[PDB]
């Protein structure tokens, strides 16, 4: 379980394991609001997110919130 | 006339008086760089 | 002395320095204060945008300053 915050504190839920990548998670993203995969970026203690990396990979854990910031 | 600009643009007004993107998408990812790294990074 | 440091996100935060630290210092007091590592952190003052090793001294900080803070990724 991990929160997906946003600018204006629209703070989405999501629900994904420890060894799914981020792909999935902009996959799970796109399921909830019609976002592009390549549009979005996912920041979380100051550190990006890549596509290859799952929340292992990082210290992504559980409660997490994770700041989305859209792209034009 | 599905929307041309106006529709478009009365809400994108109204959204940077209440500082706010993603609801009409309207900051850049400039802006809310610095506020999801701020926010992020102090949270 | 008591300087300033002025997001471009709203936040403000006032600081206790002196004319004698360096710039690496004052970046590391952001740090303990709101959280955030010297590496993701870009100061501007005076037009120019202020190097690690040197003091406040080096680019002429007055009392009551504003230093604008930019947030590298």
């Amino acid at each position: 379980q991990i929160f997906v915050k946003t600018l204006t504190g629209k703070t989405i839920t999501l629900e994904v394991e420890p060894s799914d990548t981020i792909e999935n998670v902009k996959a799970k993203i796109q399921d909830k609001e019609g976002i592009p995969p390549d549009q979005q970026r996912l920041i979380f203690a100051g550190k990006q997110l890549e596509d290859g990396r799952t929340l292992s990979d990082y210290n992504i854990q559980k409660e997490s919130t994770l700041h989305l910031v859209l792209r034009l | 006339n599905g929307l041309s600009e106006d529709e478009a643009l009365q809400r994108a007004l109204e959204l940077s008086l209440a500082e706010a993107k993603p609801q009409v998408l309207s900051s850049q990812e400039e802006d809310d760089l610095a506020l999801a790294q701020a926010l992020s990074a102090s949270e």
